[PDB]
């Protein structure tokens, strides 16, 4: 039902400009906060920007503040990301994501498919461990620590190899609709855990935490769950 | 079917939830913030413990609630609206261990475009 | 010293005027629109003719007024706020042939930035 | 104390663009509607545009044909007018003006001094009568203004002395603006209105303009020149 | 079960009728004089036509009525009590075409035993 | 269940004194006005006296000329009538009677059986018409009662069968007393009143009395005897 | 000049003390029992600590007090009047350390002449 | 101003009847409780009876309950005492006394002159001492003890030789109008004291306490203050 489709990526020279687009269908677009998340090849998720339904509130990660401009057309059901002064470190797959109602204390419940951008030639979140070897059926616990208290406003996301991210847990402990009940989360303040009560073959993937207590919804560096 | 109320940051937003005063007679009301599709709807404030005193304003921080049980109108006041107040909320009618949703309210916070420097 | 109340077109706007309920005891209240620095402040609506019934809502078109003489808060509702409602208004306390300004209120109307097409 | 200072005017080729600016001081700029009025050489005042404190509402005279864009920067107390595809009829002195609180039913109470723009090589009609009038110092003078449709009491009167920016005299048909001599008064309601100078003074020889504010487009009358008999 | 209120001639008599404010919520009240076992109970006075204003005193001659719908107490005042006021009365709660008896009240009038000659 | 039992009657010499008593049971005696009615042999009912629950108000027929004193003992459920300077016209059967709650505008709903007193060797007039009436079983019968001044709706009707104590039929002009057959009804307001028996029954041959209760002296009409045609 | 109020034992007696609402504006009221010509007038009950809440009933045992500061009428309720309640009382208007007598009230208790046995 | 005058006394045979009268002037008679106090020759004050303004409340000492009837005529401003079945122990001077407003917790503030009656041939109050010898200028304290708590409702009376009683203190500690300030009282519950701070020649007299917490306002036996 809900669909997000990005376009506008491609090859660009350093210092050039680029404008990404995101078409949305299946929901009242003008009622939701929207955002952008990017992923450099071989790196973790990096939150980029978020925008309010009225466009009166826009937020930007520090590494793109002043260079990028997020915007939206509620009549066209389209999200935009204007990227100026592109550097090599901006090379990434850029994801379009919808927030569930609100922004602070909320979560990105629906994601697009991503679009590749190639540039030619606050609260810190730390996850532990960076890599974990486990077996089918194992109990797996992944930890996430925030540099300051974020109350219960931590989200857990899953990214299988070659796929877009997918929300598992929001607000530290709430299981998102359609997610198998073997996933659970816990924690408050600064220490949080994601638990897979019995590992399944499709669960071998990378897992990211994200805080939403502040306006910049930074991700942890990720935990890769590999086969023992 | 959600209802959208828009307010400017710094202002007081007033949410009104009309209801059938006969269908919900003798029931206290509540206002909660729904954090996701599967909950929670965290209770923010409810009307007076005594239903006969439902007209008395009840406070929890910057949120107030008052009920007109005669005309069937529940009123929520979000004082000093902040950006983090944006999100989905519920108007609820309470009976025993049950809670009926009267209205799903989306609160949208608008940035203050005015410079109040003097 | 003007107080700015900002509202979205199409919604209701609530203007609150707190006052010393002891200093203005027994005084009816009024709400007028000031068309310029030298007036007029054109009377729009006032509270009930009986001060004892100041809590009863009085109407003039889409403008309503109600008075809490206990807590000392006058409330004016602008139903279905429109751009032509923008301008300066006065909250007034009436006694005899006199009128004290309780608050100078600037009503600012914001366009609805949301596409309610659904 | 209130000050409005325009800038950006100059010579420009037909088809070119120009962006006027207006710096404001002495008042809370964010609380007031702002507007632009222009005056072609040897012609009357023409209302151009108006903008709300939040920029959410903008109004434009139809004669511009959508070629202009009004904007404001509340943090920097500055009003702007973007002019595109400039034509010969855009040659004028462009005035910055503040509205008293509100827009509809309001009035332009403070004016800038204007900036010259030279281009080189809802719809209520306002008609004033007469176009020219000879009078003597001490005379009683009445100027009439007629609107094509009812505008209730929302008519303003402005005075422009030779080589000066316009100045507000009467707002809301009959209210004397602060600081204006009491020999000026106005009356009328609906479609017919009169400005009256009870006893003409030497400095009163000028041109007088009416302006309706019932609709969103605050058109001026063609003007009445008051010359020495 | 008759309740006896005794008063002195020449003074005012206050009759109080407590009731379940929840069971009789939203119901206007009345006071009638029962001339016999089979009636009539002749209507004397009732509360304000608007239930919201039940606290306002209503008059019929020397008889007044006021209603505390919160605490659940109806009050009837017999001004300048006279011997011919003696007899049985009813406190009534009204709903539609029905009337529930809140209390059967016997008014007994005592002669003034004091010589106020001074 | 309600019972009134008189005592104290007997033979007495002219000028002597006598104190009648009335024992009451089956009701809260202290809550009701009480009264006395007497009946000379071969004459109609004559209202004698009435007393309030607190004894603070006492009423006496003027024909007694102050010679009687009514009193009560609420702790002992007993009514008394002190009779002084007894005369020949005081010879009568004396009835004890309870008023329904109140006094003015009320009615005597329960009667004792009377006690015989033999003496040995505000002012509203009530007139009934006719004094005697012959009727047949099954007939429609109407009896009229006229008051000298307005008494509003405060008229009662009583029936007395031969050799029996009186009995209340109608109070407040039109209200049928409980237990009374529905063939009896009354009407009227002001000065003119009617008692109606819609279809005469064998036991209805009796004497009928009206009584006003607008003033403090509850005088009876002279009576209407209903005899067999 | 004392005013006499008579009530029957077991009944509720209501004492009313009218006063100039303008002369005594903003003053709380009190009810005290005067034991002798030289006092004391022992304080029994007074109106609400907040003058704006003077209409709220205040209790001390079987004595209650409420004030109508708009019409200028103080009301004392002696519930379940007993013989020992007989005596002289004062209606007082309080300002600072001062107390103005509004009315000297003599309460006379009448014996209950009715036997309530069933 | 206030005046009370008794009459109706005289000589009577045992078993006979007698009716005393008391004319009152100078006050609104129908607003005050009234009472009777008697004094046998050589004995102390004995409270007899009291009556309410409406006559609805009448009180009687045990020794006269059933024999005496107190009554009043408010229109005539007259108090009456009907005495039946007179015994030898009823021989006494009978005093008429007005109560200050009320009855319980009150006091007898005005007394008549007495009338002699000669019959031919609850809470106990104890005073200490029965007799006391003192000198002019001395500080004198007299005590009164109640068999049960009477709170603050104790009155002190003075009777000079050949005179009617006279109220000194009411409600344990309130000095009655016109009484010299050298008199004072104290106490609560059961123990009470009358104090004369500096004895004066006119103070040599007999002093009686009286409780008014109950309906029978019994006197103490009295303390005779004699010259040392
Ligand atoms: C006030 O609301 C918060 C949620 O915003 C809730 O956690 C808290 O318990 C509430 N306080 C009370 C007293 O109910
Ligand atoms: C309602 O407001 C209008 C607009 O100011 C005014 O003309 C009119 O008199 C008002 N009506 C009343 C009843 O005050
Ligand atoms: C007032 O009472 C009288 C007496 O019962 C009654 O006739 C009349 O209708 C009453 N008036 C009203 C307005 O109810
Ligand atoms: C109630 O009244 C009594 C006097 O009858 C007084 O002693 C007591 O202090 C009062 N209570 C309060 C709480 O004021």
């Amino acid at each position: 039902e809900v669909q997000l489709l990005e376009s506008g990526g491609g090859l660009v020279q350093p210092g050039g400009s680029l404008r990404l687009s995101c078409a949305a269908s299946g929901f009242t677009f003008s009622y939701y906060y929207m955002g952008w998340v990017r992923q450099a090849p071989g790196k973790g998720l990096e939150w980029v920007s978020g925008i309010s339904p009225s466009s009166g509130y826009t937020y930007y990660a520090d590494s793109v503040k002043g260079r990028f401009t997020i915007s939206r057309d509620n009549s066209k059901n389209t999200l935009y990301l204007q990227m100026n002064s592109l550097r090599a470190e901006d090379t990434a797959v850029y994801y379009c994501a919808r927030y569930y109602y609100g922004y602070y204390y909320s979560h990105m419940d629906y994601w697009g498919q991503g679009t590749l951008v190639t540039v030619s030639s606050d609260i810190q979140m730390t996850q532990s461990p960076s890599s974990l070897s486990a077996s089918v059926g194992d109990r797996v616990t992944i930890t996430c620590r925030a540099s300051q208290s974020i109350s219960s406003y931590l989200n857990w996301y899953q990214q299988k190899p070659g796929k877009a991210p997918k929300l598992l847990i929001y607000a530290a402990s709430s299981l998102q609709s359609g997610v198998p009940s073997r996933f659970s989360g816990s924690g408050s303040g600064t220490d949080f855990t994601l638990t897979i009560s019995s590992l399944q073959p499709e669960d071998f993937a990378t897992y990211y935490c994200q805080q939403s207590r502040s306006g910049l919804h930074t991700f942890g560096q990720g935990t890769k769950l590999e086969i023992k | 079917n959600t209802t959208v109320f828009q307010g400017v940051a710094g202002q007081s937003l007033q949410v009104s939830c009309p209801y059938d005063s006969m269908k919900h007679w003798g029931r206290r009301k509540a206002w909660c913030r729904q954090l996701g599709e599967k909950g929670p709807c965290q209770r923010v404030v409810s009307t007076h413990n005594l239903w006969l005193l439902s007209f008395l304003r009840r406070w929890n921080g910057s949120t107030a609630i008052t009920d007109d049980t005669l005309g069937g109108t529940l009123t929520i006041t979000l004082r000093n609206l902040q950006p983090h107040d944006a999100g989905l909320y519920q108007c609820q009618s309470l009976h025993g261990s049950e809670a009926d949703t009267l209205r799903k309210v989306l609160v949208e916070v608008l940035a203050d475009p005015l410079d109040h420097r003097d």
